[PDB]
RNA sequence: UUCCUCGUGGCCCAAUGGUCACGGCGUCUGGCUUCGAACCAGAAGAUUCCAGGUUCAAGUCCUGGCGGGGAAGCCA
RNA sequence: GGUUGCGGCCAUAUCUACCAGAAAGCACCGUUUCCCGUCCGAUCAACUGUAGUUAAGCUGGUAAGAGCCUGACCGAGUAGUGUAGUGGGUGACCAUACGCGAAACUCAGGUGCUGCAAUCU
RNA sequence: GAGAACAGAAAUCUCCAGUAGAACAAAAGGGUAAAAGCCCCCUUGAUUUUGAUUUUCAGUGUGAAUACAAACCAUGAAAGU
RNA sequence: AAGCUCGUAUCAGUUUUAUGAGGUAAAGCGAAUGAUUAGAGGUUCCGGGGUCGAAAUGACCUUGACCUAUUCUCAAACUUUAAAUAUGUAAGAAGUCCUUGUUACUUAAUUGAACGUGGACAUUUGAAUGAAGAGCUUUUAGUGGGCCAUUUUUGGUAAGC
């Protein structure tokens, strides 16, 4: 009835490319990101892409070619258990840790790890990775936040701060970090440092612990089940950071199976196409029955 | 909008004399102004007494 | 009065396409242009900045300058009884590599291959291209292909 | 089947279409905040009609959005004003419904003479959970055919809950 | 043919883009008179000659049509 | 082979109506102290992954489906057009010689391919 | 298109469809959908120094426009503009 | 006209190969815009109406819209598609490949960019045909009312307009 579009409309319709149809890429942003100064002929532009799905965080370094994009290194949230983090795999601190991980991962595989050590005595101060004198002018990369909404205190910038302390040079102002005083234009390092170490979580423990117990039970259940205390939350993060700076080399999984076996089961499981000869028989039978007086 | 124009000085014209006669009982005096080459005077009268 | 603007008589020449409106695909910005590349010009109507004048549509020239967002091109223009070279500055959206060269230097490297290989045993490599030669003799059998006799068709109205 | 496709209220929209701005406009706005606990918003007119006596952007009407248990509370408090009976045509074809009332004083604010007397227009937007698929920014999509509300579903839900009835048709 | 002008209450006309719009005569009700006038209190009535575009609003701003009136038409 | 992140070509990829989806992923989904934003924690912000569900999103399949794409001595060597004649015709126009060559229409076939990295009974 | 008191063909609000059939100071034509359209926040690059180039062209001028360099700035978290 | 530098070339009113651009001819309107003849089926909580009706979100007809599927004909300032003829560029020595030198530019980086050293590849050195010599400079006369023919085409009924 009303749910009908004319042939002329369907024949004159323009479709978005593919990604604008799926609503995943801002091509208006991609323009400004991947475009390279034409006098710098083949010098690629590397992007720090950060995405935030449920229960996981993704960080990658991507350059672009005509045939497709190419990635240097990637760092996911779910590998933190290797480095001593088991819960809150998407919190602000988890983001900062991931940014640190990918930072050391890249500089390690690029040979820029001994130089440009980064920042170790983290204090929530706003400082950039300055170039060492007569040195290799540290690596440069830009954020690619995608469709994610920019806002003060957003956890996407936690990855930025993770990389910047990790040793990468990421150009940025500080007026979007959490703790940025608004009516007067300054930053609060104490609050920023607290966020870097989960301060807003360890602090949030105390109220629920002193006000409502079943609420303290259903969420943070893993904390009780594994005996982690509010005060102990900073320590595990600090112990982690050293592990990342010790070995970011991205040990992969073992997969306990093969590519072929996975293919075999999916191949046998998925519905297949129907051949033209069968389709013709099917319609012929449909005439034979429905039109054939049943 | 504004409270200005201590200008035109109320032309001596007999139509203006009738305007002044009909003024003191009120009814929403409308007046027109002509300001060619700066030198300006009030030429025409009109009434719009609704206030509703 | 008469009217000769900068974009006069460009009503159809700058219409974009059918079902190809919207933004430009990134491959254009991913292209790399060197000095000395020979390149055609086709104005994109969606990018008003750095457009070429309508006369240069469909022309081909040589790159002589590269800047952050544009490319300097040399075009030969016939005026009067001679040619004058004109120097342009065009954003990459009105720019695409002329594949004529891309095809050409494949020949150059192919001839290099044949020349060296044939030089290894001296058999007169014979690099030059030749036009379509008149076809040489051949024999045609009728086996299972007995010739068919045709005849003119009479007139019928067919309406 | 029916695992988790239960029907719930998104929002209640309360509208008062004052034909002009000014003091009466302010007095009308002064009503809603006691009923809601929210700050109301006053909507402008989009073109002149010159017979209703409105200019463009003359800021004629007021409306408020209320959601959650507060919303269903106000909805219940209005249904008693309608004595739990609504005529059929009031129910939208997409599963929403609404009705108008007079004399907002029939609930809450006794009279409070500085305000005066005003009527309202309660309206309800109705669907199933998981509807943010059409509201999020990333991967925006449309809801499936079988998962949409309808006249038949909304009527039956309005009977089974609030144990009310529908009029002639 | 051109150019110009005009068309608005029953009649003659006036009109500030910002109120269905103004005057005078005319019409209606009541009063005075034996009665009609004159006179005294009060009212009402207009698709601004036909269609579009602009404006937020168009009698008005303008473009397209109908009817009326005026001027021009000379050197041979 | 499935899934996710970033893509390239930009409908064979869109649209309508139904059906199916192990595992993982994605998703919906729970809460409001903190950073943050709204009439409204609906979007956006933050926390948990715990309380649940494949209903939806998404993927795939089905339709003498719309559309889209490719092809054919189907239409058609037709329409049109470059060069020549002391060619025809009163004329409008039309054939011939050497060349190029459509669109509509009909029929047949198809209904995304692919790069990098990560994960999956 | 379907619904809500006064409210009706035209007042405000909600849902569904909606390739632009609207809007972008003006005449007309191109161009534009997470925008070039609507709303909001901050600003003055509508700045300084002369050069090169395109149109009209004699390859003169004027008008208009394009791409840089050397400074000082605006905006955005950033690439950028 | 005066010549000058050189001696078969840094050529050409030409064709071929390769590769670009165009919106005319044609064609189309059951494809966007506009025009336009005709019937058919629905839809009126909703046009004008009439009949049964007091009316109904009742029924039956008729005329106009509205929608759906069809039908006849059109566009210099309409269009999906789209010729023929004309038109841009390339077919090497000012070239190709290998190695490493300069830079205050650029790169995360001797990474790139541009310009070079040295080494290797010649008359089949990279399609056809011709080349009557090729290139370059100065100075000055006359001219700046045109007309005719084929083809395309504007105003006009038309014209030796
Ligand atoms: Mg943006
Ligand atoms: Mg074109
Ligand atoms: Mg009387
Ligand atoms: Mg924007
Ligand atoms: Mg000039
Ligand atoms: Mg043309
Ligand atoms: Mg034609
Ligand atoms: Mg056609
Ligand atoms: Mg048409
Ligand atoms: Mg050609
Ligand atoms: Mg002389
Ligand atoms: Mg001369
Ligand atoms: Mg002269
Ligand atoms: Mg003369």
């Amino acid at each position: 009835q009303k749910d009908a579009k004319s042939s002329a409309y369907s024949s004159r319709f323009q479709t978005p490319f593919r990604r604008r149809r799926e609503g995943k890429t801002d091509y208006y942003q991609r323009k400004r990101l991947v475009t390279q100064h034409k006098a710098k002929y083949n010098t690629p532009k590397y992007r720090l892409v950060v995405r935030f799905t449920n229960k996981d965080i993704i960080c990658q370094i991507i350059s672009s070619t005509i045939t497709g994009d190419v990635v240097l290194a990637a760092a996911y949230s779910h590998e933190l258990p290797r480095y001593g983090i088991t819960h809150g795999l998407t919190n602000w601190a988890a983001a900062y840790a991931t940014g640190l991980l990918i930072a050391r991962r890249t500089l390690q595989k690029l040979g820029l790890d001994e130089t440009y050590k980064g920042v170790e005595e983290v204090e929530g101060e706003y400082e950039l990775t300055e170039a060492v004198e007569d040195g290799p002018r540290p690596f440069k990369v830009f954020l690619d936040i995608g469709l994610q909404r920019t806002t003060t205190g957003a956890r996407v910038f936690g990855a930025l701060k993770g990389a910047s302390d990790g040793g990468l040079y990421v150009p940025h102002s500080e007026n979007r970090f959490p703790g940025w005083d608004f009516e007067t234009e300054e930053i609060d390092p104490e609050l920023l440092r607290s966020y870097i170490f989960g301060g807003h979580v360890s602090q949030y423990m105390e109220e629920l612990a002193d006000d409502d117990e079943e609420r303290f039970s259903e969420l943070f259940k893993g904390y009780l089940a594994d005996d982690i205390d509010a005060d102990s939350l900073e320590d595990i993060y600090t112990s982690a950071h050293e592990a990342i700076r010790a070995d970011p080399a991205f040990k992969p999984t073992e997969k306990k199976f093969t590519k072929e076996q996975y293919a075999a089961e999916s191949k046998k499981y998925r519905q297949t196409k129907l051949s033209k000869e069968e389709r013709a028989a099917r319609v012929a039978a449909k005439i034979a029955a429905l039109a054939g007086q049943q | 909008d504004g409270d200005t124009k201590d200008d035109v000085k109320a032309p001596e014209g007999e139509l203006g004399d009738s305007l002044q006669t009909a003024f003191d009982e009120g009814k929403d005096l409308m007046v027109t102004i002509i300001s060619a080459m700066g030198e300006e005077a009030a030429i025409s009268f009109k009434e719009a007494a609704r206030t509703d | 009065g008469k009217s000769h603007g900068y974009r006069s008589r460009t009503r159809y020449m700058f219409q974009r396409d059918f079902r190809k409106h919207g933004a430009v695909h990134l491959s254009t910005y991913l292209k790399v242009y060197k000095v000395g590349d020979i390149v055609d010009i086709k104005a994109n109507g969606s990018i008003q900045k750095g457009m070429p004048h309508k006369f240069y549509q469909g022309k081909t020239g040589v790159v002589y300058n590269v800047t952050k967002s544009s490319v300097g091109v040399i075009i030969n223009k016939m005026v009067g009884n001679r040619y004058l070279e004109k120097r342009l500055n065009l954003r990459v959206e009105h720019i695409k590599h002329s594949k004529c060269r891309q095809e050409f230097l494949e020949r150059v490297k192919a001839n290099a291959a044949k020349r060296a290989e044939a030089k290894a045993q001296g058999v007169a490599v014979q690099l030059k291209r030749q036009p379509a030669q008149p076809r040489e003799s051949r024999i045609v059998s009728t086996e299972g292909n007995v010739p068919q006799t045709l005849a003119p068709v009479p007139y019928e109205t067919f309406i | 089947q029916n695992p988790m496709r239960d029907l719930k209220i998104e929002k209640l929209v309360l509208n008062i279409s004052v034909g002009e701005s000014g003091d009466r406009l302010t007095r009308a706005s002064k009503v809603l905040e006691q009923l809601s606990g929210q700050t109301p918003v006053q909507s402008k007119a989009r073109y002149t009609v010159r017979t209703f006596g409105i200019r463009r952007n003359e800021k004629i009407a007021v409306h408020v959005t209320v959601r959650g248990p507060k919303a269903e509370e106000i909805l219940e408090r209005g249904l008693k004003v309608k004595e739990y009976q609504l005529r059929d045509r009031n129910f939208s074809a997409t599963g929403n419904f609404g009705f108008g009332i007079d004399e907002h004083i029939d609930l809450g604010i006794k009279y409070d003479p500085s305000i005066g007397i005003f009527g309202m227009d309660f309206y309800v937007v109705m669907n199933r959970p998981g509807a943010r698929v059409t509201r999020r920014k990333r991967c925006k999509g449309t809801v499936g055919n079988s998962h949409k509300t309808t006249k038949e579903d909304t009527v039956s839900w309005f009977k089974q809950k609030y144990d009310a009835d529908v009029l002639d048709k």
